[PDB]
């Protein structure tokens, strides 16, 4: 027996031909980031920088 | 003097290589009979 709006899944349809992937920086690094960033000993990489 | 070594003379044959997998049977096509009225 199958009722509406049910919260359990029938089935599982799913495709991958790009794959997201979910990475966790934890927020110390990211503000160490931005404390060196600001000064001059650590230039953005810029064209090359998303990969 | 020279010494005296064992040699196994090993020759090339086919081998197949198979691994064994836990996992629990379930039904083929279970049926939860669950109604579609209310009532006694």
């Amino acid at each position: 027996l199958v009722t509406n709006g049910q919260a359990n899944a029938m089935a599982t349809v799913q495709q991958l031909d790009p794959i997201y992937v979910d990475v966790t920086q934890p927020s110390t690094a990211l503000l160490r980031l931005r404390r060196e960033l600001a000064s001059g000993q650590l230039e953005r990489a810029g064209d090359n920088a998303a990969k | 003097q020279t010494p005296e070594v064992g040699i196994v003379t090993l020759e090339a044959q086919t081998v197949t290589l198979n691994t064994e997998l836990p996992g629990r049977t379930n039904a083929f096509r279970i049926a939860e009979v669950r109604p579609q009225v209310n009532g006694i």
